[PDB]
């Protein structure tokens, strides 16, 4: 479900809050640690193997 | 650390003039009295638009 | 620090369909024992293949 759900790029396209150190209100309450850039998560996932 | 590449969005190269595979067209206007008639409209617009 | 650019490999951009300059071609069968002869095919293979 999470992989076949299509999200329109127009929501967060390059022209969003230009010059503004902001956070999208939708992502304010969404967990940021559940992200594929989580450094410790990357380290553990690679450490156990690929 | 071969994490792969973030390339979901396609990236495209484009013609320097916006578009190049145009074609010659002639403006026409609906005919009076014919539900589906038309005539050449050379009076106002150049008949060689692309 | 004009350290230079790492650009050893060529980088290429390709047509959207990947292939553009094609040529229409038609299928051909070998002749039945006619010294490496050939004969046009009509076995529901399109005579226009790109």
């Amino acid at each position: 479900y999470m992989n076949k759900r299509v999200v329109a790029p127009g929501l967060v396209d390059c022209y969003i809050n230009l010059g503004a150190r902001w956070s999208l209100d939708y992502m304010d309450n969404v967990n940021p640690f559940n992200h594929h850039r989580n450094a410790g998560l990357r380290y553990r996932s690679m450490l156990l193997g690929n | 650390e071969n994490h792969g590449t973030e390339d979901e969005l396609p990236n495209y190269c484009f013609p320097l003039g916006g578009v190049i595979n145009t074609e010659t067209l002639t403006k026409v206007k609906p005919k009076t009295g014919q539900e589906n008639g038309w005539e050449k409209d050379a009076t106002e617009f150049s008949d060689k638009n692309e």
